């Protein structure tokens, strides 16, 4: 329970680190479940991705102790539900990526600003597949991720520690991680449904230095 | 090591990053290269399973000299500088940057075994950030993935002696050797070809194998 | 002084040599190591997680419909749904894995693989599929009934939603050429019984990652990279 | 005698390696060491002895004028008298100072600076200055109202004749390119008020000194010498 | 070292110190070097940030070889001999004084890797006197801030093999590196360039920066 | 065997070094010192006499 927006409960951790603090640490401020916007999946939906913390610059205490800080410290502690019945059948891999560096398909010329950068909008995949970046993703097991499988649950929990080399890093220019839901197994029902699948990010051991 | 799926035994073998056939007459006299891990997709395909890596890289410079299209081979002097990123480099083959003391230059001969220096952990961060998913400096225009906290160095290589050197062009071979490794985060492997050594840019093949919609060949059907 | 003399293999660079050497900056003190999480010591931390085999690899099927095996309730009763060669260290269904993507760095591999499969249909869909496991050389089924003959589950995916099969040791390439190494096996039991208002092509996805006695050795380099010429060529030098 | 090999890499003359070599003149005894007042140990002496900033750094700033920056009784209320660029690796008032001229032999700085300004006008001069340090990326103060953002203090130069001001902790170039390094700011508060004797027209001189966790590495020669021909040239030979 | 701001790490790297492309035919054949702290003004402004020196140089001679526009480049012997601040120079290349029982020659072939001598610490004062505000020996005539208690000494080279080499002209690289350095009395850096390689004359560029009247260059308002 | 490498200033005659090198008549025994007097062992006994 983070903030006083009392949104979800939680106690599956990533990379074996509970955040700890390894100069301003916010503990009732930042740490709170910013619920982002419940996109909808459809039978033809690719994925979805949001790249940490460029999705928060504009949201809450944390946006403006971005805009108010130049250098941050936090992990995270994220969640995903995604509310169908008991009709739908479906699947998503919430993957959450550290160090996501997409790919333009087709071109010599990297991405710019406007692809990479999105915030609380998200973005989408175009070749999930490859996960837009080449690889593969039937190996992106191999990252911190979680299974949404509609017959047995309907909800993730994710932990994400903090993923710099450096100590402490500034926000505007870098993001860490890439929480990104690819729906392997398509969603189904006969009428042909627009399923919302409700993200919430919570900040832990937030740190912030410079104002 | 105790087995061979071991990180240090996995990446610590030396592969060859540079070759670079000078021809030195009486800018073009010489090379430099940026050490960076992008260069050959064998090992750059196995320092991209992994996000952040922490290696001293040995060089190992092996020099050949050949006879073109005299009867003897000259055994020249060679400079191997190593310019790390900071100061400049110099820019021609006897200016006064080779003559600078603190770029840390070998001297050897042609004669010898082949020199070997060992560039040390090089970065400011406490691991090289192989994969980069922001922006250089402050601007919009600073592109994606180019972390300066990742350039290893450079290392520009001329002959000492001077000009009038005829036609024996000399082809210089580096190679390239991690060592201490630490490796952080591991990531899928790699399936489609490259497209640049700058980004992460997937085209795919015409069909599979290693295609962008089919990644293994198409069997007949789910019960072959 | 001390009389020295030089042995044979004397002035040679043996790419796989491993001496002290001279470090080109002495006296510098590089960053020290700040605790990054999850640190790969071994590769077989690498490979023993799990990773999605691609099942359904048929002609036609694009992107990400390759790794998903499509059940339907207008398949026969004991019709072959699919099979999985266990060529690892080739072409098939578990060539892009992450046990298949750093044992093709190798040459001889050894140990228990695990395979998990992951029934994604809705809940109210019951029915039973027979599991297969053909030891090598051994006869690969047709039919449901001559199928009994080596290890075989019958799973239920109305009850239970994933099922754990364990594959044997295999001890890999103790014979490059062609042979039969395995096969996993899933016929339909019964049917497919969705109600009247879930949608009727419900479907599998089946994961596998070797055990803790997995063993890999001698190292090569990766057959699946090459082809050419890349963007940014010379650029730097 | 003993069975040798030469390891590749042998003949070779890096330039920064440390072996001990042979003495063309031994059995000679050098003068000994006599107690010399001064010793430097360590180049971080002489970097943390505080130093001139040039803070009137303007055109037609001409040799000693540059060390001062003039304040007087005709200047606005909250008009800005300086700012104080932290480019210690590049150009502006931190280049020609100790902690300025040692840090252009390295590469990688990081450390708080300390700067200390002094007043130098008579005894009867009173008046405030606010001093606002921006840290880097921020926005430079130019209302007086909205210099209040982070770190800033207002100075009496009635009462105080010095005041110190820590800089935190920068980290250098942790990102050659140009950027925002943090701005020392210093606009008036009130007034000049010197009496009707005294000389309208005071003078402020700044200091900077690095302190004890000030940290310098990787080694480069410095940018600052090159340019043409030296007297008695060949000379020496 | 533990840091590398530690004064022993700061000035010990080898700076490069003459370089002399001496021909040698069938005074001229040959190249002496008065060892001075004043040569190469990129060592000269770090070893002028001090008043007092104390190091051992060490001298590694790097002698190439190369064809003017015979197909070979012939392996002939050298001899680097320390003169000090004391008995005379050889004033010809095949003098007596080459002989001398005294001087300490090395005797260097080309195709070993480069001679290497130290000369230690070879004053008589307890220290270096980089800068020295006096006058030498008696006169008004004495110039100012030569002390001969600074004087390290003379490195005459020679080519040992006898005439008729024919046009390989022989450049010979000399590598001066300090060692066991004490420092005392630190002093403020350089800022305009140098005159001479004698005295501490200043003229300044032109204008800013590094100029007489104006170090660093000039920007438009102080409120820039 | 032992990996060995050659530092520069390998294979030079420096005049005034000093190091243990081949007899060039082994097990040949010298003739003992006998104890001739006035010995010079430092050259400031030359010096101080008058």
């Amino acid at each position: 329970k983070l903030g006083n927006s009392a949104i979800v409960t939680q106690e599956c951790c990533a990379y074996g680190e509970w955040p700890n603090y390894l100069p301003t640490q916010p503990e009732t401020a930042t740490d709170r479940f910013y619920t982002l916007k419940s996109v909808k999946w459809e039978a033809g939906s690719t994925g979805w991705w949001w790249k940490l913390p460029d999705a928060l610059n504009n949201i809450g205490m944390f946006g403006q102790n971005v805009q108010h800080h130049y250098l941050y410290r936090s992990g995270f502690l994220i969640h995903v539900q995604c509310n169908a019945t008991r009709f739908h059948q479906g699947a998503l891999l919430v993957v959450a990526i550290p160090e996501h560096q997409r790919g333009a398909h087709n071109t010599n010329t990297s991405p710019g600003f406007d692809d990479i950068m999105k915030g609380e909008e998200g973005g989408t995949f175009n070749h999930p597949y490859v996960l837009d970046d080449g690889t593969s993703l039937a190996c992106a097991t191999i990252f911190p991720h979680q299974w949404i499988n509609l017959r047995t649950n309907n909800s993730a929990t994710i932990v994400l520690p903090w993923m710099n080399a450096a100590p402490m890093d500034f926000p505007l220019r870098h993001n860490q991680w890439t929480l990104a839901i690819i729906p392997v197994v398509p969603l189904g029902t006969r009428t042909m449904s627009m399923v919302p699948i409700t993200v919430s990010i919570a900040p832990m051991c937030c740190e912030f230095n410079g104002l | 090591g105790v087995s061979e799926t071991l990180v240090e035994n996995f990446l610590s073998r030396a592969a060859l990053v540079s070759k670079r056939s000078f021809e030195y007459k009486d800018d073009k006299n010489f090379f430099k290269w940026t050490i960076n891990t992008r260069s050959f997709v064998q090992l750059r395909r196995k320092l991209e399973l992994f996000t952040y890596l922490r290696f001293d890289a040995e060089i190992t410079i092996l020099t050949t000299v050949a006879v073109n299209g005299y009867m003897g081979l000259p055994n020249l002097t060679l400079q191997a500088m190593f310019v790390p990123t900071g100061a400049l480099t110099p820019e021609k083959q006897d200016s006064f940057h080779w003559q600078s003391g603190s770029n840390a230059s070998v001297f050897f001969k042609i004669s010898d075994p082949p020199a070997r220096m060992t560039i040390p952990f090089m970065c400011i961060n406490s691991a090289y950030s192989v994969f980069y998913d922001g922006f250089a400096g402050f601007e919009k225009s600073g592109l994606y993935g180019i972390n300066p906290a990742d350039t290893i160095g450079n290392l520009c290589v001329r002959i000492v002696n001077e000009h009038q050197p005829v036609g024996f062009t000399v082809t210089v071979r580096v190679y390239m050797k991690p060592k201490h490794i630490k490796a952080w985060a591991p990531r899928p492997p790699r399936t489609l070809p490259y497209m640049s050594i700058a980004n992460a840019n997937y085209k795919g093949k015409k069909r599979a194998p290693n295609a962008l919609n089919a990644i293994i060949g198409n069997r007949d059907s789910v019960k072959t | 002084g001390v009389p020295t003399y030089l042995l044979p293999g004397s002035g040679q660079f043996l790419t796989t040599d491993d001496h002290s050497s001279a470090p080109v900056l002495p006296c510098f003190n590089p960053t020290p190591e700040m605790h990054i999480p999850g640190q790969v010591r071994n590769m077989l931390e690498v490979v023993q997680v799990e990773s999605m085999m691609e099942i359904n690899n048929t002609e036609s099927a694009v992107g990400m419909e390759r790794l998903k095996v499509d059940i339907s309730a207008l398949t026969d009763v004991d019709q072959l749904l699919f099979n999985i060669p266990l060529d690892i260290q080739l072409d098939g269904p578990l060539r892009n894995t992450l046990v298949g993507n750093i044992s093709r760095y190798y040459t001889h591999w050894s140990g228990s693989l695990e395979m998990t499969f992951m029934f994604c249909g809705s809940f109210m869909a019951t029915g039973k599929l027979i599991l297969c496991y053909t030891p090598p050389g051994g006869s690969c089924p047709t039919t449901r009934e001559t199928a009994m003959l080596g290890t075989h589950i019958v799973w239920d995916f109305g009850l239970q939603s994933s099922v754990t099969l364990i594959i044997p040791w295999i001890s890999g390439s103790h014979y490059s050429t062609n042979a039969n190494v395995g096969y996993v096996t899933c016929f339909m039991q019964t049917n497919l019984i969705v109600p009247s208002e879930s949608s009727d092509t419900c479907s599998l996805i089946g994961f596998i990652a070797a055990k803790d006695d997995f063993s890999l050795r001698l190292m090569r380099d990766s057959p699946d990279i090459g082809i050419d010429h890349l963007h940014a060529a010379e650029a730097a030098y």
